[PDB]
RNA sequence: AAACUCAAAGGAAUUGACGGGGCCCCGCACAAGCGGCGGAGCAUGCGGAUUAAUUCGAUGCAACGCGUAGAACCUUACCUGGGUUUGACAUGGAUCGGGAGUGCUCAGAGAUGGGUGUGCCUCUUGGUCGGUUCACAGGUGGUGCAUGGCUGUCGUCAGCUCGUGUCGUGAGAUGUUGGGUUAAGUCCCGCAACGAGCGCAACCCUUGUUCACUGUUGCCAGCACGUUAUGGUGGGGACUCAGUGGAGACCGCCGGGGUCAACUCGGAGGAAGGUGGGGAUGACGUCAAGUCAUCAUGCCCCUUAUGUCCAGGGCUUCACGCAUGCUACAAUGGCUGGUACAGAGAGUGGCGAGCCUGUGAGGGUGAGCGAAUCUCGGAAAGCCGGUCUCAGUUCGGAUUGGGGUCUGCAACUCGACCUCAUGAAGUCGGAGUCGCUAGUAAUCGCAGAUCAGCAACGCUGCGGUGAAUACGUUCCCGGGGC
């Protein structure tokens, strides 16, 4: 994982959406293709959507998220099963 | 290889990680020495035709 | 026994000091190497007495035997890659 | 080989023992390319020879291949439709190569903890006259006399 | 489709690197400059017919041999087709360029130019068989001690791939001490492009 | 007999190929041996399935750790979506120009767009850019059965042909058959053949012995000090080594065999003896073998899109099948302390010592070295002491949970590494199958290419330790002469 030290990554634009969502009320969707960044708390409660490839999926971002980065809820590849 | 590509690798990278070598000669991205430039191939002819000077084959 | 026996088959006995140098290889190839001195240094102060007998026990010779070199498209020397028809 | 007879590298004596035999048996032991491993089993299974019985080590392993070696074996042959199993006698070096052979992988079968004395055990019980090596002696030599009716088959 | 260019083989042995300099910190670079000039010449100097381009380098100074059969296109009138290929070479390269162009003295024995005058002929749309038999004689004329040439691809405009071969007196690829020169070009045609390969023992060297 | 049907049916002979035809041969082809694969876990490639995409090529030997000597972005060729249209990039005419090009900011996922700062050198007519066009570019789009080039392959196999002569109506034959020999169409003998050429061999590289020359960054025998200490020092051409030029092996000598002759056997000398070991080198051709994706190119196709830019995704999927490997299943072993002996290589955005800090990956300082100097550096196996005591284990290290480090704009998909915990299958593997004839197999570590990092256990090299066996050609596979 990243280091300590380096702190966490928040790609910088994501972390400003958050922020003015904060400041003008905590209710609207935060469409991104930021997989990359890391869920902090001052996004908590709010539902973004994350592209996954080929459509930006919401997730509702809760308090157990912090630790994980924004694109391991969006997943990128189908499988339902071989057959059927 | 490809004109944009060929031209997009000369050209600076937006992040210093991004950028690739490219065979000099030739454009071909897979194995390219950094010693001469150049790429397996383009070694391989140069090489045969004389124009790389000290390298000669080896059959020791 | 290798480097001691190059004494046991000349007349000299283990009465007679020795100092060495070694340098690269392995222990047994320091070993031939030290026996191949020895012989030849007898055979250089004595090339009539211990001559004969020296060299007739096959050692005022060096054997070129090395490590064969790795060859392309073969695991090692000689050694190839598992064939599998089909 | 189609050419002819490949030369034969000349066996060396133990510099210890004195004796050709000895270090024909590390060189059979002689697992992974471990000269020095393989002969400390060895040194350490004569050893074990001496002490068990006051006898020479080298005596006892001589005794003990003495009496694993086979005086004849059957090999396969491809006449007809169907395979024979022709008896042939078999030469003092390949006999030797045999008992040597046998004796170290039958050490090998053997139930107890180490190698060293796993091979101590199974001389001692071949010079005496008992054990697998000297069990597959004499099986094979059973197989050749059943076997003895095709000794005209020899070429 | 299996045999080793004769120059890469014999290199070290009997013939000699193309280029001559030394340098272990901007050697791909001067490879690079060397790669262009190169293409440059051969691109904008057909006509003439280039045998060989040897570069030398002392110190951020590029020297040019072209050893042309017909160095008349490359000189010009008075010397003014040789001060702009001079100049364009500056151009190209950014450093000082001195160009020199030597003659071959014997044209119809170099291989290199022989599969010039081959291609040129074939493109030109002679009969394979009558270029390569009037190379041949021509180069024995010379007194080479052996002839080969070998045309591929739709020779005479055909459909199918052909190999067509000429070669007499000796020419033993094998032997490392025989001088024999290798000479490569392409005759551009409507149809494709045709592969001629002449090899010329010129003799034996030490 | 006929209808009908075919454009051949046939004779002898030639050259090939094939034969469960012969004779004679050769190759790890068997046999004789040693170690494996096929079972287990993981790594990797592929088929299949799946997917928006799982880019494309490779398909019996001769596709499958192959193009890939490095897929998180890039690479990238694929998919979703967002941009663009003389275009991301060339070359040339015009035409309006003076900046182009960029610093800081703004909007944006970015592409891009908007700000703001800075603003050509000659000269009265250039370098450089702009548009509008005009030409045109661009394509990893198609066809490897239109091709060039390059490569595999039969095959290091011993062969394949030509000129002239001669024989035959002719294809064609002779040479090139025969006897002997050789690793070899290598030679010898005879011969309607006499010759030559490409292959074989030799010339080349490397290794084994030795001489001369040179002596640092290498070496230290004799001489003088060194902090105790380090060839550290003056110095030395002895030894080693480095690297240039020579010598040396030729069945040359001796004896036997061989009608002789080629060859062959034995011996001496010698570091090396009958090709000393290994590499480079792959004849005429075969397989419409591979590659239009390295490059090049005929024709066809795309041209506000099949061009081109960007972000995210994919190339890493997983009921499965195959293939190549790695680690194992333990005691010839595991753990632990001590202690020996290498070679070949790499290095300035690099190799980094030393010291400090941390359990460690590492971090902080940081000399030295463009390197026979400095660094990578520790070689590991081995030896020696202790310990475990045959236990699914103090074997094995898969998987999974926690805490981290580093590289990078960024390690979710999808990196390596450290540490703590977890402790899976596996008890030597069915039919079948693979490699190897000596410094080889087996094993042991080391280095390099690519490379920010690395999925590398791959590849190419390097040395350490170091075997067993080959009676033999009957059988299996491939090939050679008649
Ligand atoms: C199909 O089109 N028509 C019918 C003929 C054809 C036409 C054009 C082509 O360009 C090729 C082919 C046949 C294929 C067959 C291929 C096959 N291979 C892919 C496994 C194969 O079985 C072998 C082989 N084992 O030797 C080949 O020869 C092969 O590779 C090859 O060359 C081919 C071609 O490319
Ligand atoms: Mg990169
Ligand atoms: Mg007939
Ligand atoms: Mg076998
Ligand atoms: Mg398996
Ligand atoms: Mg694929
Ligand atoms: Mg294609
Ligand atoms: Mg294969
Ligand atoms: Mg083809
Ligand atoms: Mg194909
Ligand atoms: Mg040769
Ligand atoms: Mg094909
Ligand atoms: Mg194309
Ligand atoms: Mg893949
Ligand atoms: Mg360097
Ligand atoms: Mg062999
Ligand atoms: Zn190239």
């Amino acid at each position: 994982p990243r280091s300590l030290k380096k702190g966490p990554f928040v790609d910088e634009h994501l972390a400003k959406k958050v922020t003015a969502q904060n400041e003008a009320g905590t209710h609207n969707v935060i469409k991104t293709w930021s997989r990359r960044s890391m869920v902090t708390p001052d996004m908590i409660g709010h539902t973004i959507g994350v592209h996954d490839g080929r459509k930006h999926v919401p997730v509702f971002v809760t308090e157990s998220m912090v630790g994980h980065k924004l694109g391991e809820f969006a997943p990128t590849r189908t499988f339902k099963g071989h057959v059927k | 290889a490809k004109t944009a590509l060929k031209v997009k690798a000369a050209r600076k990278p937006k992040f210093g990680v991004r950028a690739y070598t490219r065979c000099q000669r030739c454009g071909r991205p897979h194995s390219v020495y950094r010693k001469f430039g150049l790429c397996r191939i383009c070694l391989r002819e140069m090489a045969h035709a004389g124009q790389l000077p000290g390298v000669t084959k080896s059959s020791w | 026994q290798i480097v001691t026996e190059p004494f046991a088959t000349a007349g000299v006995e283990g009465a007679y000091d020795v100092i060495a140098r070694i340098g690269g290889g392995g222990v047994t190839g320091q070993a031939g190497a030290l026996r191949l001195g020895i012989a030849r240094a007898l055979n250089n102060v004595d090339p009539e007495a211990s001559r004969p007998a020296l060299k007739k026990a096959g050692m005022l010779t060096r054997d070129a035997r090395v490590k064969e070199r790795k060859k392309a498209g073969l695991k090692k020397a000689r050694k190839a890659p598992q064939y599998s028809k089909r | 080989p189609r050419k002819g007879p490949a030369p034969k590298r000349p066996v060396m004596v133990d510099p210890v023992y004195g004796s050709p035999l000895v270090s024909q048996l590390v060189s059979k032991i002689l697992l992974d390319g471990k000269k020095t491993v393989a002969q400390n089993i060895v040194y350490t299974a004569l050893e074990g020879c001496r002490a068990k019985n006051n006898t020479d080590p080298v005596q006892t392993l001589k005794r003990a291949l003495d009496n694993i070696k086979p005086s004849l074996e059957v090999k396969s042959r491809r006449v007809g439709g169907a395979t024979y199993q022709v008896p042939v006698e078999v030469k003092p070096a390949r006999q030797t190569t045999l008992a040597m052979r046998w004796l170290v992988n039958f050490s090998r079968e053997r139930r107890e903890k180490t190698m060293a004395e796993r091979l101590m055990n199974e001389i001692l019980d071949a010079s005496n006259g008992l054990g697998a090596s000297v069990k597959r002696r004499e099986d094979t030599h059973k197989m050749a006399e059943a076997n003895r009716a095709f000794a005209h088959y020899r070429w | 489709g299996q045999k080793i260019n004769p120059h890469g083989f014999r290199l070290g042995v009997t013939t000699d690197h193309k280029t001559r300099w030394y340098a272990e910190k901007q050697y791909a670079e001067l490879v690079g400059e060397d790669v262009k000039i190169r293409e440059w010449l051969h691109k904008n100097l057909e006509r003439a017919g280039l045998s060989s381009i040897e570069i030398e380098r002392r110190s951020e100074r590029v020297t040019i041999f072209l050893y042309a059969a017909r160095p008349g296109i490359v000189i010009g009138r008075n010397g003014a087709e040789a001060e702009r290929v001079r100049g364009e070479l500056e151009k190209l390269t950014g450093k000082q360029i001195q160009l020199n162009i030597l003659e071959v003295k014997s044209p119809e024995t170099d291989a290199q130019l022989v599969a010039q005058g081959i291609a040129e002929q074939l493109a030109a749309r002679v009969a394979f068989r009558r270029a390569m038999r009037k190379a041949q004689q021509s180069a024995m004329n010379a007194g080479a001690l052996g002839i080969r040439i070998k045309c591929s691809g739709r020779l005479g405009g055909a459909e199918m791939s052909r190999s067509e071969g000429y070669r007499e007196g000796r020419v033993p690829l094998h032997t490392l001490r025989a001088d024999i020169d290798y000479g490569f070009f392409e005759a551009r045609t409507t149809f494709g492009r045709i592969g001629v390969k002449v090899w010329i023992y010129k003799g034996d060297v030490t």
